[PDB]
């Protein structure tokens, strides 16, 4: 990349590539917020057993995951990666594009996420048992939403996510440190004509989001402790294969 | 199971 036209048709090609994977449109989303759970039905998801109620979340995880995929493989640049690499990358940036990709079903002004066709808050996931995990996505989801997002913004930002030459095991380092350069050109080239470069200091750091991926490996094996059985014949092999770690 | 993402990536 040596001109803007190229940078902006990098742009142009990552936001695409968003619109045609993002699993949820912006307007669905907001077009539900006053669509709340009540009183009976949060207590009724209290009252789901542990099991199940990781079981629920691990479904919808996996589900969102493979759009994540999808979007990678319309990714401009990944698909003529090695295999090894694409896979190296997916298996550390996949859930960590889904909690960035999250705010977008996240309601600043009540603190509530969309999960099953309606809002819901914190206290909707108790029976996990992982109070510590739901909280820090929370937080993490209600600091993504003080920057309010644009759509193109998401989809640069989450291409950069994906696209991390630091991830141990990659065969093609250099090949990675330049499509990364190339989305970063292009991330930038859009804040900077936006006139909305200031969110860049306002980013999590890269730690974070490792922070809360590491935090839901830990709570998944000790949930894998008390029920093994319900993880090899209930949950989702793609979850098993991305965290399970057997 | 495992090794989803190989035939995800294939298809
Ligand atoms: C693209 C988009 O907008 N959406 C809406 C939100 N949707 C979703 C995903 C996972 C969980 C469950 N998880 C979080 C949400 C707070 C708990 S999780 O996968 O991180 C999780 C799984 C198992 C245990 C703990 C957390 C959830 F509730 C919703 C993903 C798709």
């Amino acid at each position: 990349y040596a001109s803007l036209t190229e940078i902006e048709h990098l742009v142009q090609s990552v936001c695409k590539s968003y619109r045609e994977t993002c699993q949820l449109r912006l307007e669905d989303l907001l077009r539900q917020r006053s669509n709340i759970f009540s009183r009976e039905e949060v207590t009724g998801y209290q009252r789901k057993s542990m099991w199940e109620m990781w079981e629920r979340c691990a479904h919808h995880l996996t589900e969102a995951i493979q759009y994540v995929v999808e979007f990678a493989k319309r990714l401009s640049g990944f698909m003529e990666l090695c295999q090894n690499d694409q896979i190296v990358l997916l298996k550390a940036g996949a859930m960590e594009v889904v909690l960035v990709r999250m705010c977008r079903a996240y309601n600043a002004d009540n603190r509530t996420v969309f999960f099953e066709g309606k809002y819901g808050g914190m206290e909707l996931f108790r029976a996990l048992g992982c109070s510590e995990l739901i909280s820090s996505i929370f937080d993490f989801s209600h600091s993504l939403s003080a920057l309010h997002f644009s759509e193109d913004e998401i989809a640069l930002y989450t291409a950069l996510v994906l696209i991390n030459a630091h991830r141990p095991g990659l065969q093609e380092k250099r090949k990675v440190e330049q499509l990364q350069y190339n989305l970063e050109l292009a991330f930038h080239h859009h804040l900077c004509k936006t006139h909305r470069q200031s969110i860049l200091a306002k980013l999590p750091p890269k730690g974070k989001l490792r922070s809360l991926c590491s935090q839901h490996v830990e709570r998944l094996q000790i949930f894998q402790h008390l029920h093994p059985i319900v993880v090899q014949a209930a949950f989702p092999p793609l979850y098993k294969e991305l965290f399970s770690t057997e | 199971a495992h090794k989803i993402l190989h035939r995800l990536l294939q298809e």
